[PDB]
């Protein structure tokens, strides 16, 4: 009974936000880790839902899906470590913030199920904002643990949802596409309409 | 009449009137940022300058005189945090249309917003209380909110009347705190 | 040219509060604004509008009223200065004059005193 | 508005419409004594040569019809005593700055007095008492008071309108005794 | 102590420390006037120069620190409208004998005044309330009152201790009107 529209149904699923690759051999790693950025925009939907508003407060809760890039299980062990903001990123392998015991980490293992933690709302200010007149939320690093390289390639992929959602000052939703990230640029050369269009206004 | 912006009044925790725009055959539309635009005028404007936290609500009226011959309409509303994508004397929109921000201003209606139409009436009034995420801010590097007025109507008259219209803006702080 | 300062000639000193009424004689269909503004002894003239705008001011409206008034405070014996800008354009349909006059009109309050007659006239008897 | 003369009342011890006055753009203005310009009319004109002893008070409606697009302004006033220095239709002033005896206008308003604003009003009242040194005079050597109507702003309108405004006078003698 | 000028306080109709002056052996005397000695000075400097009227009083403090070696004395008075015959530094008298004016220093002791004897005290009070002929001046064109210091009894110490004694002034208006 109207419970369809309000804000927490409507910012309710978890979407695919984020993956990463950690080949065998080439040159998009490497080494055996990554940092990942946290943002809400790595779903495609997601900027034009949160940009109806101007202030937003939530918590988040992620998972993570790891697999051979044929879809296959295999016998590894993996570190998930989370970096709060305000604090040094690792650089390498042999890097001491891999065991800084204030980074929080998760060591799993493949076969097992999906990993799940949640994350609390981390601003300084009392809520987000996407438009400032004048948003970091943390880092998550991902490892292969030990000392030699892993055997096998692996892919992770990280799922988000959003949980206790508040929101104020509604906006006009966007009309055109995007030019870059954390800007309302726009083609000033290609100005579309914002529907279709026909022929004469006497005729259906 | 007169409408409170999002049913809140000014609160704790003397009239300035600017200049006059000519509306003509051919405008676009104007805006202005707060509190950028009395930043340099009078005890406000220094007051705004000479301290470190400053927060203030704001009352604003739209007016403008013109004959029973002439026709149009204005929209006036107000958009707090209004980054402009692609003073005193504020600045001219290029593509009104999508706000010269991309996004559409036939969705404007949903701000704190009045209508003056020539027929009707010729005045507007809006009372923004403060809105922020934190208690206090700086005067000088962040501006709260905007304030629009765009013709969706064109001005149109005969030819031997007045071809351009005055539309003067005076405003007023309420609850200002420094 | 007002009784005033006539009656005012007769005297050494004098010491009150004035008020000056305008009133516009243009026609029914006109428009426009007006800034009246009062600086107190001492002060020079405003440079621009906008510095007049920053004292004692009134707005003056010729659709919404057809007379305005001013109280000047305390005068004594420098002295203050009156001046009138254009806030908006004359604004005015097709059909009508465009141009109007105004008259003012000058008195004095409750408070105006005037002591030490003098004599002071130049006009002859024949 | 009704003014009545000096606070006083008409005492003891119908309506007459004079013709009307062609208001030009460059008029000057027109002056009536009293009871001179009522001593040929009627049966008050009778009496004032028909009797020795005169003593009435008045009673003076002035009014003007114009359109909305025409402009200006007049002085209404009374003067016991006119004496001219250097009928029922009136004399015209041949120096109004002076009032035609060396005295200036812009001190007429010390006496009871009316404006007629074309964009504001179109009547004006005044009601005199008898005014006078001796209880009774003579209606036909003798003249008690003057009338003045003189346009401080001239007339202005644009080509095509009316370009002559009428101004009527109407009169009751009040408290009339022979 | 602290003593009240004339028996009066200020009455209707924050800390100023000015720079401090060296005593040497052989000073003469120095004088102050007001309120032009806090006319180029924060919001009491600018309210002083940009208003017409202007209305207060004062309190003066007059401190001295020295050592316990050292002697000498000090007459501090306020003589209002104090005429010089023949900013905040102050200047030196030429002939404090004559007080620079032709008049005697030994009789100074009938206005307001303090003693400072450095085996005795080193501080002295005084309050100075309005005096005028009008309840209000011109604070750019009119002095109304001025303050001395000068050394009745010569400083005097022995070799190697300090040669020179700050003596530093701090005053605050009281019941200020603009």
């Amino acid at each position: 009974s109207t419970a369809e529209t309000t804000l927490d149904s409507f910012f309710s699923r978890a979407g695919l936000v984020g993956e990463i690759d950690l080949p065998l051999k080439g040159t998009t790693n490497p080494n055996g880790y990554a940092n990942w950025d946290i943002d809400i925009t790595g779903y495609a939907q997601m900027r034009r839902k949160v940009e109806l508003f101007t202030y937003m407060r939530f918590d988040a809760e992620f998972t993570f899906v790891a697999c051979t890039p044929t879809g296959e299980v295999v016998p590894q062990l993996l570190q998930y470590m989370f970096v709060p903001p305000g604090a040094p990123k690792p650089d390498s392998r042999e890097s001491l913030a891999w065991q800084t015991a204030t980074n929080p980490s998760v060591f799993v293992k493949l076969s097992d199920p999906p990993a799940q933690v949640s994350v609390p709302f981390m601003s300084p200010a009392s809520a987000y904002q996407w438009f400032y007149d004048g948003n970091m939320m943390g880092t998550f690093s991902v490892r292969t643990v030990g000392t030699s390289k892993s055997k096998y390639p692996l892919v992770v992929r990280i799922y988000m949802r959003m949980k206790h959602v508040r929101a104020w000052i509604p906006r006009p939703m966007r009309n055109q596409n995007y030019l870059f990230k954390a800007n309302p640029n726009y083609a000033g050369n290609s100005i579309k309409p914002t529907g279709t269009s026909r022929t004469a206004i006497t005729t259906l | 009449n007169i409408i409170v912006g999002y049913g809140e009044w000014p609160s704790y925790c003397r009239f300035y009137t600017l200049d006059t725009k000519l509306w003509e055959k051919s405008s676009k539309g104007w805006y202005w940022k707060f509190p950028d635009v009395l930043t340099e005028t009078g005890v406000f404007g220094q007051n705004a300058q000479f301290h470190y936290l400053y927060r203030s609500g704001f009352c604003i009226h739209v007016q403008c005189n013109a004959s029973k011959f002439h026709q149009g309409a204005l929209l006036v509303a107000v958009l707090p945090e209004y980054v402009i994508g692609t003073g005193a004397d504020g600045f001219e929109l290029q593509h009104p249309y999508v706000l010269d921000a991309g996004i559409p201003i036939s969705q404007l209606t949903v701000c704190p917003h009045q209508w003056i139409n020539l027929r009707t009436n010729n005045c507007a009034t809006i009372i923004v209380p403060y809105i922020n995420a934190l208690p206090f801010d700086s005067a000088l590097n962040h501006c709260n909110f905007g304030l629009l007025v765009v013709p969706i109507s064109p001005l149109d008259y005969d030819q031997g009347a007045t071809p351009v219209i005055p539309i003067t803006i005076t405003l007023a702080p309420m609850c200002s705190e420094f | 040219s007002t009784l005033l300062g006539q009656l005012c000639g007769y005297y050494t000193q004098w010491s009150g509060s004035l008020e000056v009424t305008f009133m516009f004689t243009g026609s029914f269909m006109a428009t426009g604004k007006m800034l009246i503004a009062y600086t107190p002894p001492g002060g020079p003239l405003p440079k621009d509008r906008a510095t007049a705008m920053l004292g004692t001011h009134v707005i003056w409206d010729f659709g919404l009223q057809s007379s305005v008034t001013l109280v000047i405070p305390w005068i004594s014996n420098t002295t203050g200065l009156v001046s009138i800008w254009y806030q908006t354009n004359y604004v005015v349909p097709i059909g009508a004059p465009n141009t109007a006059y105004i008259i003012a009109l000058a008195a004095a309050q409750k408070n105006f005193t005037m002591k030490l007659c003098k004599d002071a006239s130049d006009i002859l008897q024949t």
